[PDB]
């Protein structure tokens, strides 16, 4: 029943600012969101939210210049704002929870996989992991989706996979390499090897039409969340 | 319920080996923070640095420093009356309203060095200046809190405590090496100064291990919005080797920190920290109104007794 309530579709001109608001329902505190956009018929990319006990907020280095992410504790809810906007900022917003802020010591390195999803929030202003771009199959057989990163991301950290229908967020389907969260079916199944991971969709069904995107965190400087470019999948 | 003439409301904080509960003095009607702790509990060595800590606090009386009212102490426990900060933690501010603007960072950026100058002055480093160590009150001052790894140090000399939160730590105490005590707080100021203007560490990894690397390589990211003399300010404060690091009265004639508009108050604190060196009678009126001799309102505020009498007055006075 925990869901993460966006605000309204926005219009905005240049140079001015956009205000998105992700309230968090069903429980209840200490979350970890992160904000992470999707330019139209481009990938998903991550801007910044929680990602360690130490600082208040970790910005992504091209998003840090212009982002204020801020929370409201009192209740529970999480904002983000984009400043100096441009016809490049119009996207889809989306607020999503890390699934193990419960684990979050000095020492456990987090898996940054997003268990929670927002809706997603229309943004318009008025005018790093290699992927394959495409992959198909004939319905029953079984696919395979590379995705390679270097020492700093794959080879240092988990990698995770999401599955985002087509007009919907991005799901978690596969978290800490291998692990199927509950409700993907053992169809689907998770690899890692040094700095690459691979995705296998076995006995291909037509519900499988879906985009198919990696991510790894990145030990690069303050770190960030890296997503591949993603890879549509066909069935024939 | 009620510990002495004071009686307890809500929990500001369980930690360590004590208990922080914000409680009203019940004749004052003073909002107050009573660390609640168990002499019967700690090992020796906590007792006795707890201590040790009680009385650096009875040195650092200043505007920007939480003031130490009153100790009580019994045969098994021990309760710490200090003044309550309203605000909050500075983390808790930036959390829920991002980095401030170069003015407002310098407002309260300028309370924390007076502070920070003030301890010095005494010979006293804190060795832990977090974000979540400055505390606001109800204006958002400034209110330096937790001396729990501050100590003495003689200037010129080295010392070996390797205390300090990692995201704060300069790079001395992560290689375990004989640090100088101002330059571990100026390496703070630097990291204080960064997260007050950007809303975020200047150094920062997934583990502490990712964090340790970061600090030891002394490369951060000097945002757009960031000025060119904050950056020259957080640049020569975040410096690898200390001995190149700038000395509290540079940072105080910094070209950031003459910026803004003339702020002679800031001046005269600092002015008194290199000096060092008045009985509200309105206040004494009222506590013979209520009862509390003259003669021991005046032999316990000089013995530095923190009592009963010394407290009400203090109280009274803030
Ligand atoms: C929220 N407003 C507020 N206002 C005042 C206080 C004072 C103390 C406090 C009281 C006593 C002693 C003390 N201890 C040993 C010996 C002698 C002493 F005086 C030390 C401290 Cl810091 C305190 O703990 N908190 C909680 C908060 O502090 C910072 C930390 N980052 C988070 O929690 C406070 N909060």
């Amino acid at each position: 029943e925990v869901q993460l309530v966006q605000s309204g579709a926005g219009v905005k001109k240049p140079g001015s600012s956009v205000k998105v608001s992700c309230k968090s329902s069903g429980g209840s505190g200490s979350s970890a969101v992160s904000w992470i956009r999707q330019a139209p018929g481009q990938g998903v990319e991550w801007m910044g939210g929680i990602t360690s006990i130490f600082g208040p907020a970790n910005y992504a280095q091209k998003f840090q210049d212009r982002l204020k992410i801020t929370a409201d504790k009192a209740t529970n809810t999480v904002y983000m704002e984009l400043s100096g906007l441009t016809f490049e900022d119009t996207a889809v917003y989306y607020c999503a929870r890390v699934g193990d802020y419960n684990f979050w010591n000095g020492h456990y390195r987090s898996g940054y996989y997003f268990d929670l999803w927002g809706r997603g929030t229309l943004v318009t202003v008025s005018s790093v992991l290699t992927q394959p771009p495409s992959a198909s199959g004939t319905p029953g057989q079984r696919v395979t989706i590379s995705c390679s990163g270097s020492s700093s991301n794959i080879g240092s950290n988990t990698v995770n996979w999401y599955q985002q229908l087509p007009g919907t967020a991005p799901k978690l389907l596969i978290y800490s390499n291998t692990q199927r969260p509950s409700g993907v079916p053992d169809r689907f199944s998770g690899s890692k090897s040094a700095t690459s991971a691979s995705l296998a969709i076995s006995g291909l069904q037509s519900e499988d039409e879906a985009d198919y995107y990696c991510a790894a965190w990145d030990d690069s400087l303050n770190g960030h969340v890296v997503f591949g470019g993603g890879t549509k999948v066909t069935v024939l | 319920a009620r510990i002495g003439y004071y009686e307890i409301d809500r929990t500001i904080g369980k930690g360590n080996f004590a208990v922080v509960k914000r409680a009203t003095h019940l004749v004052t009607k003073a909002k107050v923070a009573i660390k609640i702790i168990d002499k019967t509990q700690l090992d020796e060595e906590n007792l006795k640095k707890i201590f040790r800590e009680v009385q650096i606090m009875k040195m650092l009386s200043h505007p920007h420093i939480i003031r130490l009212y009153q100790v009580m102490e019994t045969e098994r426990m021990i309760y710490l009356v200090t003044e309550y900060a309203s605000g909050g933690e500075i983390f808790d501010h930036l959390v829920a309203h991002g980095r401030m603007a170069e003015k407002e960072a310098r407002r309260k950026f300028k309370q924390i060095v007076t502070a920070v100058y003030f301890c010095h002055s005494r010979n006293i480093v804190h060795r832990d200046l977090k974000a979540e160590n400055l505390l606001l009150d109800a204006n958002l001052n400034i209110k330096i809190a937790d001396f729990g790894f501050s100590n003495l140090f003689t200037p010129g000399q080295l010392l070996k405590t390797w205390c300090g939160s990692p995201p704060y730590a300069a790079p001395e105490l992560f290689e375990g090496k004989e640090y100088d005590g101002p330059k571990v707080d100026i390496w703070s100021l630097g990291v204080v100064l960064y997260v007050l203007v950007c809303g975020a560490l200047p150094f920062d990894g997934s583990t502490l291990q990712n964090l340790r690397a970061r600090v030891l390589s002394g490369k951060f990211r000097i945002p757009f919005f960031m000025s060119t003399e904050c950056e020259h300010l957080i640049r020569h404060m975040l410096v690898l080797d200390p001995n190149k690091r700038l000395s509290m009265e540079q940072i105080c004639k910094h070209k950031w920190m003459k910026l803004g508009d003339a702020d002679p108050n800031f001046d005269r604190l600092i002015a008194e920290s290199q000096q060092l060196k008045p009985l509200n009678e309105d206040v004494l009126l009222a506590m013979e109104d209520m009862g509390l001799d003259k003669e021991q309102t005046l032999q316990s505020l000089r013995s530095d007794a923190y009592d009963h009498y010394s407290a009400i007055y203090s109280l009274l006075c803030d």
